[PDB]
RNA sequence: CAUAUUAUUAUCUUAUUAUUUAUAUAAUAUUUUUUAAUAAAUAUUAUUAAUUUAUAUUUAUUUAUAUCAGAAAUA
RNA sequence: UAAGAAUAUGAUGUUGGUUCAGAUUAAGCGCUAAAUAAGGACAUGACACAUGCGAAUCAUACGUUUAUUAUUGAGAUAAUAAAUAUGUGGUGUAAACGUGAGUAAUUUUAUUAGGAAUUAAUGAACUAUAGAAUAAGCUAAAUACUUAAUAUUAUAUAAAAAUAAUUUAUAUAAUAAAAAGGAUAUAUAUAUAUAUAUUUAUCUAUAGUCAAGCCAAUAAUGGUUUAGGUAGUAGGUUUAUUAAGAGUUAAACCUAGCCAACGAUCCAUAAUCGAUAAUGAAAGUUAGAACGAUCACGUUGACUCUGAAAUAUAGUCAAUA
């Protein structure tokens, strides 16, 4: 079958349907007799632009698709990339609100002890 | 002729995009990181 | 020629044994079965997801 | 300070080749309109051969791009 | 299946280098040398080369040329013998052989029970079956060359599932693309044709063999006193070209990326490897001469034709001699 790995997203929307994605393969290091991690960065196609940074994605080996891609995003095994945006958007409002709610609250305090 | 051509305009395109690089980098939000934001 | 002890020390090589049939035949259900399974996914998937 | 080789070019020159515009009373075949020497039967009618004509395939001519290699400069 | 030794020091213990004992060679040199069997032999100038050889073969492809017999009257045609490849043709030289210049990975090597673009109406040259082998023109003639005749993919309908595509079957569309005859026998008829055959050839189709093209993953010397490098550069979208993906090559448009202190880029050096050789207890290290595998090149560079495959030891142009 078709040479699959698994990755970390560790860059994308830096280039049009192409993100990076770091992989990890257990090699045997004789010099020191030791089983290492070899690391590897690999620009993958990701038709869609679904992935995120920090996505934890199954890369499948496809024809050549550029210079260098010869990967694409199979399927999205976990997701933090996505919920890390969804976040980022949420607390711009969620903050504001109580934001102006405490000022409300400190401002007529003030009032208060204003008209003691 | 037709090389100071094709030479010009890889010139212009390369300092386009170096020129944008800066941009990009000058177009970032730069909160200060000890103290945040201003207010 | 220490690598000849991999090789049951038989020094020199062979040309590899050619296949008479190059691909599986029809009457072989075991091949079949796998191939005509369900193809699994996640941390060893195969293929691409369903909405990818 | 002197000699040598390698690479690069908003430079110059450039065999060859490939593309690329445009031009041929330019050729060889098919298409016409006509002009020539033969044929046969009884004014010809057909054949072979030149003129003009318009489609292909080539050559000559050039336009433009790239190109072995040199030259100049730089490393 | 792992052994140490000499040399510090006034002496001692320790550190520490140097050297030695062992094996070996693609070896050279000095001295010496009997016979036989086997294995090898320009590592250096990919420096220059006298001379001779290393790729010819086919006469049953077509043409020539003689001699005898026969008929016909200088010749003509048959039959039988021969000679001819300084004429036209076919097949054969992409292999093998040699070499290691270049090449540190842009196409190189090694590995994988790896892939797709789902590699073409491609067979190169043998099997197994089938079917064909038709006309002119041109050369002196032809199995030489021309022209002409005849012989999978895209659509649409459904089916399924190894499914968000492929496969299957059908119907169309075009596929729509060839050829070749020689040697012997006879059998007819009127030397002429013809009809059969036995031979060896030609073409087409299917499958099988043998084979080709492309991509991925991992690994492959030293120097960062080479630290920034890169603008087709990194990616996207189309078109062209290719059997076929891809900034591979050409054109256009975009986005601003890509690599790099786990060492980029640059520079230098080097053909690479093994169930091969050396060595060691082994991990390893060394070699890459021999045996084998792969690559590259055939005085140097680029391009082109043919071809399934060539920047071919071919051809063109240039350089050197
Ligand atoms: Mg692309
Ligand atoms: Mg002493
Ligand atoms: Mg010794
Ligand atoms: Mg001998
Ligand atoms: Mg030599
Ligand atoms: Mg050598
Ligand atoms: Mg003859
Ligand atoms: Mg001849
Ligand atoms: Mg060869
Ligand atoms: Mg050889
Ligand atoms: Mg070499
Ligand atoms: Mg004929
Ligand atoms: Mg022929
Ligand atoms: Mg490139
Ligand atoms: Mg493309
Ligand atoms: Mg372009
Ligand atoms: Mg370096
Ligand atoms: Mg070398
Ligand atoms: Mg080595
Ligand atoms: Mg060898
Ligand atoms: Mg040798
Ligand atoms: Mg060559
Ligand atoms: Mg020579
Ligand atoms: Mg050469």
């Amino acid at each position: 079958a078709r040479q699959n790995f698994l990755g970390l997203v560790v860059s994308q929307g830096k280039m049009q349907k192409t993100v990076k994605v770091r992989v990890e393969t257990k090699v045997f290091n004789k010099k020191i007799n030791k089983e290492l991690f070899h690391r590897r960065d690999y620009l993958v196609h990701d038709e869609g632009e679904i992935s995120r940074e920090g996505d934890l994605v199954r890369i499948e080996a496809t024809r050549p698709l550029s210079k260098r891609k010869f990967f694409a995003i199979a399927e999205i095994i976990r997701n933090k990339g996505q919920q890390f945006a969804l976040y980022e958007s949420e607390a711009q409002l969620s903050v504001a609100k109580e934001e102006a709610q405490k000022a409300k609250e400190f401002l007529d305090k003030r009032s208060v002890r204003e008209n003691k | 002729s037709a090389k100071a051509v094709k030479f010009l305009k890889a010139q212009r395109r390369k300092q386009k995009n170096e020129a944008k690089q800066a941009t990009l980098k000058a177009s970032t939000d730069k909160v200060d990181p000890v103290l945040g934001r201003a207010d | 020629g220490k690598g000849a002890a991999k090789y049951g020390f038989k020094s020199g090589v062979f040309p590899t044994t050619r296949s008479i049939l190059k691909s599986p035949t029809t009457k072989q259900t075991d091949i079949i079965n796998k191939v005509k399974s369900p193809k699994p996914k996640g941390v060893l998937g195969i293929g691409y997801a369903k909405g990818v």
